[PDB]
C-alpha cells in the first residue's frame, strides 16, 4: 500500500545518493554530506529538500520534499509532498526550505564534511516522512553507513530515544 | 506526509 511505496521510495533515494570522490587537493562540495549550501544558494526542480510546512490546523513539521520552481519575482520556492497523500503544492520562504545533501561524504576520505558526535541536526524519524531534533550518535564508518542519532524524546525518562539509524540523505544542520 |  501507501506505506510500502512511501517506505520504499525513502530507501530509493537514501541508496541512490552518489558517493563524493576527489583527488588529491580536492575539498568536498558544498551539499556533500554536512557541508551546507552556498550563501543565497537556491535549489533546483527535482532537488529534495527540508521543508517547513504549517498545515491548516497550525502544526509545524520539517516534511521531506522536492522542489518544484523557485520565484524572483516573490522570492518563494514551490514544493510538493514526496507522499501522494500531500495533495498540497507548498509555497515557502527560503528559510522554510533546507537543501538535503546532494553526495554522501566518505567516512575514509572526507570525515570533515559528516557531523561530529553530539551536534544537533534535524534527521528523519524511522517510518516517518518528516525530520526532528536529534543529537549525533555515531557517524556512518563505511559509506553505505547511516548515522546513528538520539532523538529528542520527552517519552525517555532522559529526554532522549534509543540510536537510531538514518541515512546521510536524510540528516541536515539544526 | 506520514508524521511521527
Amino acid at each position: 500500500g501507501r506505506r510500502g511505496v512511501l517506505m520504499t521510495l525513502l530507501q530509493q533515494s537514501a541508496m541512490t545518493l552518489p558517493l563524493w570522490i576527489g583527488k588529491p587537493g580536492d575539498k568536498p562540495p558544498p551539499l556533500c554530506g554536512a557541508i551546507p549550501a552556498s550563501g543565497d544558494y537556491v535549489a533546483r526542480p527535482g532537488d529534495k529538500v527540508a521543508a517547513r510546512v504549517k498545515a491548516v490546523d497550525g502544526d509545524e513539521q520539517w516534511i521531506l520534499a522536492e522542489v518544484v520552481s523557485y520565484s524572483h519575482a516573490t522570492n518563494k520556492y514551490e514544493v510538493d509532498d514526496i507522499d501522494e497523500e500531500g495533495k498540497e503544492r507548498h509555497t515557502l520562504s527560503r528559510r522554510r526550505v533546507i537543501p538535503l545533501p546532494q553526495w554522501k561524504a566518505n567516512p575514509e576520505t572526507d570525515p570533515e564534511a559528516l557531523f561530529q558526535k553530539e551536534q544537533l541536526v534535524l534527521a528523519l524519524y524511522p517510518q516517518t516522512t518528516c525530520f526532528y531534533r536529534a543529537l549525533i550518535h555515531a557517524p556512518p564508518q563505511r559509506p553505505q553507513d547511516d548515522y546513528s542519532v538520539l532523538f529528542e524524546d520527552t517519552s525517555y525518562a532522559d529526554g532522549y530515544s534509543p540510536p537510531l539509524n538514518v541515512a546521510q540523505r536524510y540528516v541536515v544542520a539544526c | 506526509a506520514r508524521t511521527a
